[PDB]
RNA sequence: AUCGAGAGGU
DNA sequence: CACTCTACCGATAAGCAGACATACCTCTCGACCCTGT
């Protein structure tokens, strides 16, 4: 979250919403100073966030690897449930569908 | 292979599968129910009932072949947690209605031991089942060996060869599937024959105890 | 003269010796002998040798063969008829020659001799054949020189090129999964077989080392060239840091090139010099072997004690049925198979078998765990698992885990079955809000109405899953459920949290000027109760929680499960049909697992799984999806299915670890498991249940 | 010299035996003692450093 | 049957308003010993050419100290699981732990953020309160003293908020003496109050190495920046196993400690007794000598030395009877090291210092280890180097909290920030150059950690070290016989410790070095010296299996019968066994050639001919000529 | 005679 | 015919301490403290 300090005493600024002026202000609890910079009092936090399937018969370029990740998904170009084969990229990086 | 996921309520498919498995269980029980009723499919049940299930239509009945008072039934009365008073009321309804009173009373959810104490208040046996324990039938499994039960005139001819009582015979507990799916009172050996192709003639006459 | 027939493997325990096999091989290599040599060997025989094989030739006169020597070593009259050798009164007709079939042939010969005449004849035959063979070799001599361990620099460069080719997949082994590890093991086995074929060209190594045994091949290749892999991630005995932040730094300090994939791809051998890093890795592997071996000797001892404290009273009576000493209980009706085949086994009426089955089950385990074999480790572990199952158990990992088969496509289109396999996961995964979040913002809005809160949660574009603004829908239903529940105490401000709503209009971007990202897909969940910022802050920390965690239901998922992965398996292990396949197709079988929702009574691990998947008719109801456990088939099917699933798994594990067949002992043990009303293991609580159900009054056993 | 990480090579070990007069690979012809006849397989013979353990047989027997 | 002991007498001076305190056992060949005395008095006075020293005779039994390995106490130990940084130290009072945590004692539930608190004198004090108490003035200043540079936005804004809330708890943490008093109240209201003014405790038990409080604060900064940087993932938690984080304590600290325990018992008795006399004689009557003497002995005999940390428990595995079966069993019994308890396995820091191949097999596998051949443990350097360090540019850490620390890198000696330096690379170089011109202690280790911007110099006791050849001097000094000292001094060799090594690029051998001279800074003397005394002599040791060479270097080497003793009349051991005609091996390992000792190999050369002999030699049986065993071989 | 500990071949 | 209010059985975790080092067998090397008549 945003961090601010009292200009006068270098202290933590506490957010305070003024109901009279209908604006957000930041005032230090310890002493006596207040102001507004961007009105963006945030509780910002980074909420923290797999290969289950595998193929055994997909054709490869030359060696017949038969390794790929198959799963049903929807493409951004054509809507609908369609098998999306994540190829092992033997000679092409584009993922091919059935 | 666009999966035609059933937009209908899962409760409808659940009730259909449960009733189908119950009707097949009663067919195995040796009761006379019209095979046309058992032949009802999911699409027919959906056409008749719709996609929203109704807990009002639950009547199932059956009859015995050579007996005079043996007629067991199924009522899917349970859809939420109930009390002993609900079972008592349905039992009083079927008591003032007719004499077929003995029936299965399946429950959609967990059962209470107070109900297990209360079944003794009724002068007959019942079978508390689940609405999920009748979603996949048994005896139609490629790993279940066919179970045959003998009558008390040729089973009684086990003291002739083995000369052994049922206590020393290999036991089976009255809580497994094929013991709570046919109906087995103590005093009849289940002459299990292993139809598993890898298993040889390992008949054990595993009786209930 | 009575313990020749083994009650463990079924064959003669008098197996072949090293010197005996070596002498027999070096004697069969030279079919014809001289005169003085032939006469000197027969001396150790039993009877004379009137007729010679080769009467007259160009330069040789009377010349005998090893076949007549074996004949005079054979008993007087015998008729084997084993489809490869014929004998009629100490007259051998034909004797095939192979690489290792001679041992099996002579084993069949001695078994036929034992079953025909008796044990004394076999003892005399062995006592007449051993010194003869010892003398035969002694004249010839056998030794190994340095030429036998020839490197063959051309083949060495070939092996080095093969190593360079095979080191490419080393980068993607410890990162993706264990299937690549098994493929790596297969490739290493193939390269080892190639090196063994390139190594067995000598005369002494081929005659002194077995060929069909994998352990001999490993111990021969590891000491001549291409030392095997010695650093793996499957062993829990050592810490993962030793291979995560030690070996890479060692290779970077000591080696010039990066070579990050140099963990078990060491090029040195035992015949050549070994690098210090290679010696360090080898010492680490040796220490791991030693600790595993010590545990392997320590714990199976306790296991044998536990399984022996209970199998000491199972003895057959005169009636032929298996009886118990306490309460005169019956376990089995007859010990011995009653199939179409018939054999007069050594098992009699007054003979104990429970102790015999105990020892015959404790023996295979010992071997599997004394050796450090990782292939046998999995096999040993499954056996250990079946030996520890208990009548009372709570939320074990095995019970919740359930296999999930499918139905073959009627159309038969390529990948149609696979299409179904990927699809079913999508109804059993548990995607949650958390996975999809990437940031978290809170802005102040200018101004009765008073709502200054716009989370802009900012989920990533994972539209592959496809979740709709229908996220809003699960959030709305969850907050409605939370607000409707008034029986809970000290609940959040649900009356003010009803104002949460998602709106993606491509214009909500109000992030800080730093970064210049300008992303999309916001989230406008806001709840207001007052104007002071402190109440806004504390409220935010509480409700934040429900969303990224609780909103599992939002996308592609059911709760009450963790995930679903597809695993290929051999169908011949679970079912035996007349039109079975080669068990090599890329068929994928799912493995659901249940998420602490197995808290349900006994096991509803099934009851929970059949319920979620109710919107997929591809699931087959014959050849059922069986839970990978022992106690759950007791509730799904009858006791017969549990008996079958136990005996099949024990037989498979025994065949994987050993070669002797013990089907009768496995059946006896599985029946001993089914006595107290429920499938119970061999432990303290199991022994208490056995003593309470069968009324066993034996304080001495529990005191020991 | 046979220091542990700088051992003499196999090519060197064997081109020494050759110069000595014995067979390059370390094996020698042996004639059987009891009969006098040459024996078919050359045997490997050389000088090794052995050790005796303190665990003698006599104490064990009881 | 008596203890070779030595009497210890101190000058006491009891005044009311040179006694004998005990007897320490002496170690054969130690300075105290009369056998070290002067030149060899008489070979004939019993000595065996083979014997070297290192043992104590306690009651007619020789006994030896297996060294014990303990954790370094001169560095900060970050632990990942509870997210704690620590300044462990021996005096219990001194330990200070700053530990992040979701505190549910007074704070909110898991929905809240974690907060940083300290643990000093069994108290729970917030961090920002403390900073203020030690003289930080404003919140900005403090932030500078914990200069997380990295912006891991999530962690910083949590720590800040939680810290500020635990501070408001105290009425005026920011201004006045209220923060200090808050602390005072807390320390005093604990179970066993120190009873010393806060202000003396802040100087006395909080960071005794530093002098001023302000300075003490800057250090609380380094201490937090680490817990923080770790959480963010830049730096890694410490491995208990790696040697760089361990110290080996030999026979000095172990003797110091047991006497300290005992001296105490005596002082306690003396006082109690003196009271009786004082209430209502020669000093000797009062102080009992027996106390130290009897006590030390009971330890040596029953082998139960005191626990290093717990104060009323006895560790076992510190003394062990020397084994005299062969000459080598003795040598490998005096070089063993132990770790009381991934520790059972080799590690890559055990390189050059402990042997990777040999270890006991049994319960102690891995835990007891054997030193390498060329490894020397260090001893406390009495000289103090701070002044010298200042001579090479190093500037004092400024007392004021206000100052920027623009680009200096911290220099820390044995764990105390003592200075700030500018261009670390240059500083380290000069310092090293001095070490090699013999103007600074030889065993000092200078490590420049580029990542954390610090130079850490250590000069404590217990650090395993080994020698290693250096390149440029090798190029022009050797060329233009050598005793070791001359070599060390003129800098053509040097002792480089485990941490410093990590920086070094050392070539494996002379040949390798010759191929590419520029890229390598040091060259190892010989790869054979990486093994123990009982393993560096085995021919083709890298040509056999690990288990086989382990067995041969652990049990077959000890049980081998040969060469027992030069004077055999002065010794009356229970079993001894001597070869009639012992022999040396034909092959020469370098190690035996250098050591120039012959008791290393115990056996005879036997002409073997692998072959099968009438099946008496199957399955590991041995068949032998009956006429070489009668013409004398293997007779004992 | 007894106890405990340590070091061992399996 | 709806309401509230506390006595009673569950299920719960939830906390609390322990409990454990396969087995046959060999050898050597030390073993309680304070006080009164
Ligand atoms: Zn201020």
């Amino acid at each position: 979250s945003t961090m601010k300090f009292c200009r006068e005493c270098n202290n933590i600024l506490y957010p305070k919403e003024d109901k009279e002026q209908k604006i957000l202000l930041y005032a230090c609890r310890n002493c006596d100073h207040q102001e507004v910079a961007d009105n963006s009092c945030v509780y910002r936090n980074e909420v923290h966030h797999p290969t289950l399937p595998r193929t055994k018969a997909v054709r490869c370029s030359k060696c017949q690897h038969r390794e790929a990740v198959f799963f049903q998904a929807t493409a951004r170009g054509e809507e609908g449930m369609t098998l999306f084969f994540v190829c092992c990229n033997p000679n092409c990086g584009h993922r091919w569908r059935e | 292979l666009s999966k035609y996921v059933d937009l209908s309520s899962e409760e409808s498919h659940r009730y259909y599968l449960a009733r189908r498995n119950g009707l097949q269980m009663l067919r195995d029980r040796g009761y006379e129910v019209s095979d046309e009723d058992i032949n009802l499919s999911l699409h027919d049940f959906r056409t008749v009932y719709g996609e929203r299930p109704d807990v009002d239509r639950l009547r199932i009945s059956a009859l015995h072949r050579s007996d005079s008072t043996k007629k067991v039934k199924i009522v899917f009365f349970g859809t939420s947690m109930v009390k002993v008073n609900a079972i008592r009321s349905v039992v009083a309804d079927i008591l003032s209605q007719e004499t077929i009173t003995g029936l299965i009373l399946v429950l959609q959810n967990h059962v209470t031991n107070q109900a297990l104490k209360a079944i003794e208040l009724f002068s007959f046996k019942v079978e508390i089942f689940q609405i999920t324990d009748l979603l996949v039938n048994i005896t139609k499994h490629s790993l279940k060996p066919q179970h045959q039960v003998l009558n008390d005139e040729e089973k009684t001819t086990l003291l002739k060869k083995f000369s052994i009582e049922e206590k020393q015979l290999p036991r089976i507990s009255k809580k497994d599937a094929i013991v709570r799916y046919y109906g087995l009172e103590k005093g009849q050996v289940v002459k299990v024959n292993y139809r598993g192709e890898l298993t040889e003639s390992h008949v054990a006459f595993r009786c209930v105890w | 003269e009575k313990q020749l027939l083994s009650s463990h493997t079924g064959q003669l325990i008098l197996q072949m010796g090293s010197d005996s096999l070596l002498s027999l091989r070096v004697m069969l290599e030279r079919v014809f002998l001289d005169k003085a040599t032939a006469q000197q060997l027969a001396m150790y025989g039993s009877l004379s040798l009137p007729p010679p094989a080769l009467r007259k030739s160009s330069k040789s006169g009377p010349a005998w063969t090893v076949f007549q020597i074996l004949q005079l070593a054979f008993p007087e009259r015998l008729s084997c008829k084993g489809d490869r050798f014929l004998v009629d009164g100490s007259d051998l007709l034909k004797f095939d020659f192979g690489v290792d079939a001679m041992g099996s042939i002579i084993n069949e010969i001695v078994t036929s001799i034992f079953l025909e005449k008796g044990p004394k004849e076999t003892l005399g035959f062995f006592d007449s054949l051993q010194p003869l063979l010892m003398e035969s070799l002694f004249a010839e001599g056998f030794s190994l020189s340095l030429e036998d361990l020839s490197m063959s620099r051309a083949d060495m460069d070939v092996i080095h090129n093969l190593i360079i080719r095979e080191i490419s997949p080393m980068v993607s082994r410890l990162r993706l999964s264990y299937r690549d590890e098994l493929q790596l093991e297969n490739s290493i086995h193939k390269v080892k077989e190639v090196a063994a074929n390139f190594m067995l060209k000598s005369y002494s190594i081929r005659n002194l080392i077995d060929i069909k045994s994998n352990s001999a091949i490993t111990k021969l290749v590891q000491q001549t060239g291409f030392l095997g892999l010695q650093l793996s991630d499957k062993k829990k005995f050592y810490t993962k840091t030793l291979v995560e932040d030690m070996a890479i730094f060692c290779k970077r300090k000591y080696g010039r090139i990066s070579s990050s994939g140099d963990f078990g791809i060491v090029k040195g051998c035992f015949f050549h010099g070994l690098d210090p890093y290679e010696e360090m890795a080898h010492s680490i592997a040796a220490r791991e072997v030693i600790v595993r071996s010590s545990r392997g000797l320590a714990e199976p001892g306790t296991l044998f004690k536990n399984l022996m404290a209970v199998l000491r009273d199972i003895v057959i009576t005169n009636d032929g049925t298996v009886r118990n000493t306490c309460s005169n209980s019956v376990i089995q009706f007859k010990y011995g198979v009653d199939s179409e085949r018939g054999h007069q086994g050594l098992f009699e009426a007054g003979e104990p078998v429970g102790v015999l089955a105990a020892t015959a089950m404790s023996n295979p385990a010992y071997k599997a765990v004394l050796d450090s074999s990782p292939n046998s480790n999995s096999s040993w572990e499954l056996m250990k698992e079946v030996l520890l199952c208990k009548v009372n158990f709570q939320n074990t990992t095995n019970d919740r885990r359930v296999i999930l088969y499918l139905n073959e496509c009627h159309c038969g289109k390529r990948f149609c079955q696979e299409n179904a396999a990927c699809t079913v996961r999508n109804k059993l995964n548990k995607v949650s809000l958390k996975d999809t979040a990437v940031e978290f913002l809170v802005e102040y809005r200018k101004q009765g109405i008073d709502s200054c809160l716009h989370g802009h949660i900012h989920l990533n574009k994972t539209l592959l899953q496809d979740w709709n603004i229908s996220m809003q829908d699960i959030h709305q239903k969850c907050e409605d459920v939370i607000n409707s529940l008034g029986q809970k105490k000290k609940k959040k401000a649900t009356d003010d949290f009803k104002r949460t709503s998602l709106s993606v209009s491509e214009c909500c971007s109000f992030r800080d000027p730093c970064g210049s990202k300008g992303s999309d897909m916001p989230c406008l969940t806001f709840s207001y109760n007052a104007t002071d910022p402190d109440l806004e802050r504390t409220l935010d920390v509480l409700c934040n929680t429900v969303y990224p965690v609780l909103l599992e239901i939002v996308i592609k998922g059911d709760s009450r499960i963790c995930s679903a992965n597809i695993i290929w398996n051999s169908s011949d292990m679970t079912t035996w049909i007349r039109n079975r396949h080669a068990s090599r197709r890329g068929e994928w079988v799912l493995d659901v697992t249940v998420e602490k929702s197995a808290v349900k009574q006994s096991g509803d691990a099934w009851r929970v799984v059949i319920d979620s998947c109710l919107s997929v008719l591809h699931l087959i109801d014959t050849k059922r999806s069986i839970p990978y456990s022992v106690k759950q088939v007791q509730e799904l099917l009858g006791l017969s299915c549990a008996f079958e699933q136990a005996v099949q798994r024990l037989s498979a594990s025994v065949r994987m670890v050993s070669k002797g067949v013990l089907k009768e002992h496995i059946i006896l043990l599985a029946n001993n498991m089914t006595c107290s009303g429920t499938m119970l293991g061999f432990n303290s609580g199991g022994y208490k249940a056995l003593t309470r159900s069968l009324n066993i009054k034996a304080p001495f056993t529990e005191a020991t | 010299h046979a220091t542990p990480f700088s051992t003499p090579g196999v090519t060197e070990i064997t081109e020494q035996l050759h110069r000595a007069g014995f067979s390059r690979w370390g094996n020698e012809r042996v004639y059987n003692g009891r009969s006098g006849e040459m024996m078919r397989s050359m045997i490997f013979m050389g000088p090794t450093f052995y050790q005796r353990l303190v665990h003698m047989s006599e104490d064990k027997v009881k | 049957n008596m203890t070779y002991s030595a009497r210890i007498k101190v000058n006491v001076q009891v005044e009311v308003f040179d006694i004998l305190i005990g007897s320490i056992p002496v170690m054969v060949k130690s300075i105290l010993c009369k056998t070290s005395e002067k030149g060899k008095e008489n070979c004939k006075k019993g000595d065996c050419a083979f014997d070297q020293g290192g043992y104590f005779v306690i009651k007619g039994a020789e006994k030896v100290f297996i060294a014990q390995e303990q954790m370094c106490t001169k560095r900060l130990w970050i632990s990942n699981s509870p997210w704690t940084v620590s300044f462990r130290s021996e005096n219990k009072r001194n330990r200070f732990i700053v530990r992040l945590s979701e505190n549910e004692k007074a704070e909110d539930y898991k929905r809240r953020e974690k907060v940083l608190t300290v643990y000093f004198l069994s108290t729970e004090i917030p961090v920002w309160l403390l900073f203020f108490a030690l003289g930080v003035s404003s919140d900005k200043e403090a932030m500078d003293l914990i200069a997380f540079d990295g912006d891991d936005a999530s962690i910083t804004n949590s720590l800040i908020a939680s810290i500020h809330v635990a501070d408001a708890v105290c009425e005026a943490f920011r201004c006045g003496n209220n923060a200090l008093t808050y602390v005072e109240q807390q320390i005093k209201s604990t179970k066993f109050p120190p009873a010393e003014s806060v202000d003396e405790c802040l100087h006395l038990y909080l960071f005794p190495g530093l002098q001023s409080l302000k300075k003490k604060a800057r250090f609380l900064g380094y201490m937090v920046k680490c817990l923080l940087n770790s959480y963010a993932g830049k730096r890694k938690c410490e491995n208990r196993d790696s040697f760089r984080n361990k110290r080996i304590e030999l026979a000095g600290e172990l003797l110091e400690r047991e006497i300290r325990v005992h001296l105490a018992h005596a002082r306690r008795k003396m006082t109690r007794a003196m009271q009786k006399h004082l209430s209502g004689k020669p000093i000797e009557h009062y102080l009992d000598a027996s106390v130290i003497t009897n006590g030390l002995s009971r330890a040596f005999s029953t082998g139960a030395w005191s626990h290093p940390f717990r104060k009323m428990e006895r560790v076992s595995g510190v003394v062990a009877n020397l084994g005299r079966a062969n000459p080598l069993q003795t040598l490998i019994d005096l070089r063993r090291t132990r770790q009381q308890v991934d520790a059972r396995y080799p590690h890559p820091s055990h390189w050059g210092r402990v042997c990777f191949l040999s270890t006991p097999d049994g319960e102690n596998c891995g835990l007891v280890k054997n030193m390498s051949l060329l490894g020397l443990v260090s001893t406390q350097s009495l000289e103090s180097v701070v002044e010298k360090l200042f001579a090479c540019g190093m500037e004092e850490l400024m007392d004021d909290t206000c100052t920027p620390l623009f680009g200096k890198h911290k220099v820390l000696l044995n764990g105390d920030w003592v200075g700030l330096c500018a261009d670390s690379e240059s500083f380290v170089a000069e310092l090293k150059s001095r070490r090699r011109q013999s103007e600074l202690p030889r065993e000092m280790e200078i490590k420049r950690d580029k990542d954390d911007n610090e130079v850490r110099i250590f000069t404590d006791a217990g650090r395993l070290l080994r020698p290693l050849l250096v390149v440029e001097n090798l190029q022009k000094l050797k060329q233009e016989q050598y005793p070791f000292d001359h070599l060390l001094d003129h800098g053509i060799l040097e002792l480089i410790g485990i941490e410093e090594e990590e920086d070094c690029n050392t070539a494996w051998g002379i040949k390798q070095l010759l191929k590419e001279p520029k890229i390598y800074t040091h060259c190892e003397l010989d790869l054979s010296f990486l093994l123990g005394v009982s393993c560096a002599v085995v021919p083709f040791a890298n040509h056999d299996h690990g288990r086989r060479v382990l067995y041969q270097s652990q049990k077959h080497c000890q049980q081998a019968i040969g060469f027992s003793s030069t004077n055999p009349n002065i010794r009356c051991d229970t079993l001894s066994q001597q070869l009639f005609y012992p022999q040396k091996p034909l092959f020469k390992t370098l190690a035996s050639e250098c050591l120039k000792k012959e008791v290393l190999f115990n056996g005879q050369n036997a002409i073997v001919a692998v072959n099968v002999h009438l099946g008496y030699n199957q399955e590991d049986s041995i068949v032998m000529n009956k006429a070489s065993l009668e013409r004398g071989m293997f007779r004992s």
